[PDB]
């Protein structure tokens, strides 16, 4: 029961639209496009990115604890 | 003028003016179920001719 002529009540609201064929397809592209990029790049980066950081620092500490628990004693290997 | 006409001459006119055109559209409501411009942008040019 949900198509078009039934979903909901709206009053007092005016939409206007220019045809395809009308406009350019590209717009403003590398003028308003990349000022856009770069502050929806500034809005996420504290909140994506210091997990990652983190799982950077746990995989350095890891791969190197390993070889020196392994084969590499240069000084208690003695008597 | 209007003796002169004949079917040739108004399937000739009407595909000059009709058919691969943009349209103007008003509407007033209650007009939800009014199809999008697309949808009435490509009823201009058919299928099977």
């Amino acid at each position: 029961g949900r198509e078009f002529g039934h979903l909901t009540r709206m009053r007092h609201v005016i939409t206007y639209s220019l045809s395809p064929f009308e406009q350019r397809a590209f717009p403003h592209y590398f003028t308003k496009g990349i000022p856009n990029v770069l502050r929806r790049t500034r809005a996420c980066i504290l909140r994506v990115a210091p997990p990652f950081v983190v799982f950077y620092l746990v995989y350095t500490w890891g791969t190197q604890e390993f070889e020196k628990s392994k084969r590499k004693n240069p000084a208690a290997y003695e008597n | 003028r209007i003796a002169e006409v004949d079917a040739s001459v108004v399937r000739e006119v009407c595909s000059k003016y009709f058919y691969d055109q943009c349209p103007a559209v008003a509407g007033l409501g209650p007009i939800e179920q009014l199809p999008d411009y697309n949808r009435i942008r490509s009823g201009m040019f058919w299928l099977r001719f």
